[PDB]
């Protein structure tokens, strides 16, 4: 499961697992996401470390194992590395 | 058991030009072109005269503003945009001659000889040559004026004794005036003819209003006399004389010259660029073609990376669904930081990762060597910038420059695109012929699931799999085990 | 390359309901509470198809 | 049912050239060498002059028949072999250096000052330079005599206040008899010299007769002097001078000179060469070494073959009875129109073939980029060739040019047997690779034949094939019957 | 029974540098830089005249020390150090520009015209030239002298009707005192103009005291004038002319000149260098960068090894006790002296050795074609060596001979580097070929040991091991008995 | 069964009962020639391509079932069937 | 390489009698299971390359 | 105990050898390479009543010892004896 | 069995062998020993003709089938063709 709460709200959002989200590839399983406001989700952060193609060095992310850290629209965090993947609640910026 | 074989992954590698695709990402690249210099000259191990403000020839002269240059040895010559000549209005008829001669000659070293000039007066000057409060004149030359009433032809001879050779450096006054010409050497006409036992130079002075450079229309024409061992110079002068004083030294070897207003600062540099020192570790700069010293070859291309690592294939989640993901042959791995190839096992007691050193070793061994084999030494060249328009032997030296520039960038385009081309093709056997070692030791004990993995059809635990990895698997107390889970349901 | 399918309904957040994978690893697929065993009222919403082992690549999706 | 993978072959191949085999056969192949030319030259892009029986000296000096030349631009002049001269002989001491200084410059712009020459007729004339009805002389040059019964000493000065180069190009006339000087000149003997506050030039004239050419014995040697910004002309004649009008300006471009008798033709092109515009999609060319704009490298070969395609083995019904035929190791599959790399397989219900799309793009993609790599600007070069014998500098430029050509075939020659080498390798592993991914899929349901096909050992319908060519084969839904059929008689 | 594959390995090996590995030992190589002459010159095919003891020049204005020399034809003139002129002290002005004339023109062929000298002594002499016991001169030149105590102004002409060039080499004498040029010539001041209807070359002698020289002061500056067909020679002379007697017939070949001190003996060789001739072989030479016809390619390295055979992996007692020896992964084969690829047997019969003709071959031929490609005609040439210090022109042509032997030394070692490895794959990528076709042909009858070995799991004579090497094995005759004893333990 | 046409005799026509055409795409029809007194030489294989070294008179065409083509005797060879043979044989 | 056994009778025109496909052997209806004729070998799937023959 | 027998790998074969004081070099063991199954041969006078030796390079003891073998044993490398240590006295 | 003679030295020493060591492959397999006083013994000759890398040139060897032939120390024979290998009596020079 993952709960994500907003740190600092109008850039921060954390989004923590029950579970720590590091496989033995040595990767974190967790992506980001932002839904602007009518239009289709965009990856941000994938691997919660690694930035998308073509995506504005304005986002990093940072975190490892449980504790992951993050214009307008609403950023969601995904797990994919236990069978029923899912999305967290969301935060509207 | 399932265990995997895969090579190592990056996640920013840089981007490397093959002969089949020029942007090819490769996990570690070097630059083999240097294209930054520190601004500044080093005056080791190369001795470096900083010539300030005046010219080569202008030392060579004895012009009155710089007379600390006397006496003087370099490596290498550095003449400043700043210098200025500041004596009696000189031309020198086929200039860069005599100062490249000078300038491979690496000494300004003045011999004085008793020459006897019967019959005029010595030691003339004029006020372009202000020595102080007083007129000077060069001090390597003599201005010879009548004595009296009368310039007898002077007839001079001076032998070469010595085992080396002399250069005489002397001068033909043409006059303003013909006034002047008559009040300075009786004569209406002048005649110099200085020469050699295979060879002479004849000159008439012709007099003529030239322009007014500092308070004299007049012109001294400066030449220049080689006299080699066994040889003598006789000097014949009807008029119009610039005696020379001596002769300097010539030597053979390794000194030049160069044109540049950096900066000398204390360092050690092989390698010594107009635009100052440059490292010479790289085979190819992009600095200056102009070059002293043990230099890299300068070519056009400002960016030429060479491929250290290979081809660097990173996860970027597109198939494997919940870390459910193995093999070489689909990606590489970001995991593995201790080896380039090695193998990951998924058994009974779990998932484990270990890296195979002999081959990336092997790996590491040739692209070092051939990184070795990429990474001369030119003193004295022809001039490569001109400041006049002359004519052909100025557009024969530029077009050798650039053939040899297009040349050389074409071979260091080939040389770059063939070694990344062998370095991919080398890594991606080693990581095949590992793959093909395994699946010897596993005779018959395992099979090729095709995306790099090998499913072992019988149980071992994790001294299997060791003894797998370290090439100490006897395939003869499983053969039945895995016979029957393989072959029989 | 695995594929996806996400439900948004009208202002609940974003669900993620099935996940293809591709041949190369066996084409398993996982479910989640949608047909495992019935189209019930909680159903009405944006449908999205997403390509990767993530949710990397969206479409504009079907308004169901 | 059986399954072979194999290639295509052309009933007509390429035969090109590689490390190994002096004579290996392709599919395609692509010429590298372009060997022929329209024999025509185009004036666009470049803006191109045409002589006319005009030479660049003969225009810049003031020809009569030259008078269309005034004032007159171009990016490349072409000069005839029917150009001559119709005025005073005269010869240039360096023909070429002015040559090449006024091709270099572009531009024939001629800008008159102020001259002022007190106690001399101006505006000379001979009979050999007929302007119309009457007798005239080179419009840009001054023949100045003897006014009365005087010539006095002429001391002339003009500086350089704007911010450009000037070209002042004068003569010293050699008169053919002593009586012709006093009758001209006055003086018995006469003397030139044009001087600038860093360079001189003083020329004596010579009385002789010369050959009869248009009725005068006397000659005019051309010299010229090149003024900087802030410097100053200063010319003193005591006679025989044939002063300038004004001046030519000087500037730096891309302008050139040309030998050519080929017509010129309203095209584009961007590549001039003597016998004609030459296409530059090639890069490499066998018309002529002297080249203008962006132009193939000239090598001695006259053809270069590179291989866009594979190796070529037709059907020669060496082996095979009544067809039955099998396999990409024996021979290629000349049917194969739609790809370049494909199956055929025999089931129980019929024969069927199609084409593998991605290993044959994958190889299309690299040759193409291959090809790329494959496939410069020089604007003005030395002269490539001479009608006399001069010497030092002539050998030099020859050397110079032979050695820029041999290095240039022989890095062609080269590249073209490397690239082709690794495009049959190219090819080859692919057909090898993609040979190991149906064995890898086929995963023990089927067996090597040795001829590069695989026999499966379970009924398999058109939907299996296409399940094996396409990537979706499921090989545990037929392992018992394979089993079956393969280990049990 | 088991078949082992193997490739053959010599006891001592050679050494080559390949793209990674700088040291990889190889069964055979060669040798592609020849650094050994034999120390004399040969004398086919090519005209070689050894010049003895006198200049090309000396021969040119006819030295009477040496007449033989006269109407003589060359292909290479042989300049000896112990050269010496013996004659009136001549200076010629654009010497090496004259002596490259008469060496590429190849003919000392002068051909006398009737030039009229009215009012001169002709045949005029000097006690330095003594020919015989009397005193003489040049037997290509005529010293004119005033006849009685009048010199008239000459005006000669000759036309060339000819369908060649004429090369007149004429010359000014420049007397020690004034007493001289009066006693001579009357005229207090010579001059002379030698003109066509193209060119013109005035002279001014002068007057002055050179080094005694055989017993004369003063000296003659030589000339020439090149008349081409429709031209006319015309000379106009005031005194101080030494008139030519005739002229050069001038052709263009082949011919050039070379200074060494090599013996002439006979023999046949294509390539002359001044240490000698050498064979032309080999595709590079290391023994001089001067070279005369069909010679190989200079290069600074002084070996340069090319691969003719494959990689050498010996015996060393490293591993295997007691006999018991593997297939190609694990060493080479000392005692293969029939092929470079075979076969090892040890059956129920005994053990057996065989060659494989088919690839051995095949690498033969690959590797014999490669070599053939490896292993150019040049003439005259730009001077290499210098004894004088020049200037401008020497610096060019020395930096132009450097820029070439460095980019073709570069080629060389990428030529070389990029042959053996490619080599190297060649050899390795037959074995494995031939490896893949033995275990198609075994199929399920035998399992592969991973030491390049199959193991053979039915029992069959030698005849089964000849079937297998000839390719004419029939698994489906043994496939029961191979299964049976394979997975049925 | 190949029928040639004329049998004294340019044009010949040999025609078969079935198609020669095979799945590979080659029409399986060779074109020989044999002078008097002398073994048998190829003229023309595949019933278009020419053979190596012959002369360019000689030119054949045809698709499944009728294919056309110096003193000698003119023969039409068929390999698809597993009774492979000759034609009769036409005077030239 | 493929051989095959032509016959050719003095005058009757030419008639066909006779390793990696197994040497597969076929033989004509009149072989299978007069004969006074010239025999060739010839060399290919098709008869490509002809000896010049014996008599028999 | 083992002494110093480099001076890398275990892919080489190995061999213990015995010399007495004054009786000669006397071949004792050999051990194969992993390359033949490691088949391991022993000399025909310690053969049965041995004393078996590996690698990871030393020998074991506590053994039919008959007071006989007091003498140097060297630890050499290769198929024969070639690269030789300084060996342990016994 | 090798039989070594002269069994003392004061410069040839012969080694022969009871059954030829000379196996298919092509070599003979006999090789040729040093031991200094006190000093491990140094491998002279191997494979009975060549010459190990790294030894004087002062040794020289040579033999076939049965008899082999060849500073203060013990010269060794030795052969390793058959099972049970071994050295031979020592020459002493």
């Amino acid at each position: 499961v993952l709960t994500q709460t907003p740190l600092s709200l109008s850039a921060s959002i954390s989004c923590r697992s029950s579970q720590s989200l590091r496989h033995t590839d040595g990767k974190d399983y967790l992506n980001w996401y932002l839904q602007k406001p009518g239009q289709s989700p965009q990856l941000l952060i994938y691997y919660a470390t690694t930035r998308a193609s073509g995506v504005p060095d304005r986002f990093t992310g940072s975190g490892s194992g449980t504790d992951f850290t993050l214009d307008v629209g609403v950023y969601y965090c995904f797990q994919g590395l236990q069978s029923p993947p899912g999305f967290g609640a969301g935060t509207k910026l | 058991a399932t265990l995997c074989l895969g090579h190592h992954a990056v996640p920013n590698g840089t981007i490397v030009k093959t002969i089949t695709d020029d942007q090819i990402e490769v996990t570690n690249a070097t630059e083999l072109v240097q294209s930054s210099s520190t601004g500044k000259i080093c005056n080791n191990p190369h001795r470096i005269l900083d010539g300030r403000d005046c010219t080569l020839i202008d030392a060579l002269l004895g012009d009155p503003h710089c007379d600390v240059f006397q006496d003087e040895t370099w490596d290498l010559y550095v003449e400043r945009s700043s210098a200025f000549s500041n004596c009696y209005p000189y031309d020198v008829p086929d200039y860069a001659s005599l100062r490249s001669l000078v300038a491979s000659s690496g000494t300004l070293e003045f011999i004085t000889e008793g020459f006897t000039w019967t019959g005029v007066t010595q030691n003339g000057g004029s006020n372009a040559c202000k020595r102080g409060p007083a007129s000077g004149f060069f001090s390597r030359l003599n201005w010879l004026t009548k004595s009296g009433s009368a310039y007898p032809v002077l007839n001079v001879t001076m032998p070469n004794n010595d085992n080396f050779d002399k250069l005489y450096v002397w001068g033909v006054h043409h006059p303003s005036t013909n006034q002047e010409q008559t009040n300075l050497y009786v004569q209406a006409s002048g005649r110099v003819t200085v020469s050699t036992r295979r060879s002479q130079q004849t000159i008439i002075p012709n007099i003529g209003s030239r322009p007014w450079v500092r308070g004299q229309s007049g012109r001294i024409s400066i030449y220049w006399t080689i006299v080699k061992p066994g040889d003598v110079l006789v000097i014949n002068s009807n008029g119009n004389l610039i005696a020379p004083r001596g002769y300097f030294k010539m030597r053979t070897g390794k000194s030049s010259i160069m044109r540049s207003d950096a900066p000398i600062d204390t360092c050690i540099s092989e390698c010594i660029t107009p635009n100052g020192s440059i490292p010479n570790d790289k085979p190819f700069q992009n600095v200056n073609k102009i070059t002293y010293g043990a230099c890299p070859k300068y070519v056009k291309q400002s960016t030429l990376k060479l491929a250290t690592g290979m081809r660097n294939v990173p996860e970027k989640q597109t198939r494997g669904l919940f870390g459910a993901k193995a093999g070489f042959i689909e990606n590489g791995w970001e995991g593995m930081i201790d080896g380039w190839y090695g193998f990951r096992h998924q058994n009974s007691e779990g998932t484990g990762q270990a890296a195979d050193l002999k081959s990336t070793q092997a790996a590491i061994d040739q692209i070092n060597g051939k990184l070795n084999r990429v990474i001369n030494e030119k003193f004295h060249q022809i001039e490569k910038e001109f400041s006049e328009v002359e004519g052909r032997i100025q557009d024969l030296e530029k077009y050798v420059e650039d053939t040899k520039i297009d040349l050389w960038s074409y071979n260091a385009e080939l040389l770059v695109a063939l070694e990344n081309q062998h370095t991919i093709d080398l890594t991606d056997s080693e990581m095949n012929k590992l793959f093909e070692k395994t699946r010897r030791q596993l005779r018959e004990n395992a099979e090729d699931m095709g995306n790099g993995c090998f499913k072992i059809y019988h149980k071992c635990d994790n001294a299997c799999i060791e003894s797998i990895r370290n090439g100490t698997y006897d395939h003869d107390i499983y053969r039945d085990e895995a016979l029957n889970n393989r072959f029989q349901i | 390359y695995a594929f996806s399918w996400v439900r948004q309904a009208p202002r609940k957040g974003l669900e993620w309901l099935a996940a293809i994978d591709s041949v190369s690893y066996r084409r398993s697929t996982y479910y989640a509470d949608s047909v495992k065993g019935s189209l019930r009222t909680e159903d009405t919403a944006r449908y999205y198809c997403a390509r990767g082992a993530f949710p990397n690549l969206w479409g504009p999706g079907v308004e169901v």
